[PDB]
């Protein structure tokens, strides 16, 4: 009683039901490095303008 | 003359005073800058120097025709 497959048949994504735990990590991975922390306040005018030489503004 | 073409010697202590006070400031202020600046290139974990990396966002994590990638 065996039916052969129609074209299309085996190539198809299926699903599969199995007791084996999900892996949390497959690649082994090393804890990843802190990110510089970020930008945060309000913008404020420069304090005494560029401060560059004599200039004042 | 006095009256006429000058003012009293409060007006300029004080003048005096507000200008000593911003140039102290700033000179402070560049003093703190160049520090910051030389802790920011040393360490590189500040807003300033940061080069670029490439973006995590271009990598494809799709099955790869062979099961380790
Ligand atoms: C019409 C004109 C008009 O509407 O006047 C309004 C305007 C009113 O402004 P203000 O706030 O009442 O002026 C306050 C004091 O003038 C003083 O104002 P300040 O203390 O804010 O100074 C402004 C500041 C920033 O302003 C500037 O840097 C530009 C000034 C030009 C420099 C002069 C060079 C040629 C003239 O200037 C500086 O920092 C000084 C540096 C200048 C040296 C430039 C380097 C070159 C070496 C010399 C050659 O008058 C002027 O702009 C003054 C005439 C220029
Ligand atoms: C009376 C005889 C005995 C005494 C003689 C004394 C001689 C004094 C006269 C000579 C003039 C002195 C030199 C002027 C330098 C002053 C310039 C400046 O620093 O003064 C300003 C004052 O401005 C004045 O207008 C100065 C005008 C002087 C200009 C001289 C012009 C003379 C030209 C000659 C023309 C004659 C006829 C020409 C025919 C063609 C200050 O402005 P201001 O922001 O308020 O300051 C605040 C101070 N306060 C609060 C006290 C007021």
């Amino acid at each position: 009683g065996w039916v052969r497959p129609d074209l299309g048949e085996l190539s198809k994504v299926t699903k599969v039901k199995t007791d084996r735990p999900l892996p949390e990590n497959p690649y082994h991975s090393r804890a990843r490095p802190e990110p510089n922390p970020e930008a945060e306040g309000d913008l404020k005018p420069a304090k005494h303008g560029s401060r560059l030489f004599f200039w004042t503004m | 003359i006095a009256r006429t073409f000058y003012d009293g010697p409060e007006k300029n202590y004080e003048k005096t005073m507000a200008i000593l006070q911003i140039e102290a400031e700033k000179a402070e202020l560049r003093l703190k800058e160049l520090e910051v600046r030389r802790l920011m290139r040393a360490r590189g974990d500040g807003p300033w120097y940061q080069y670029p990396t490439i973006d995590k966002a271009l990598i494809d994590h799709s099955p790869k025709t062979t099961p380790d990638n």
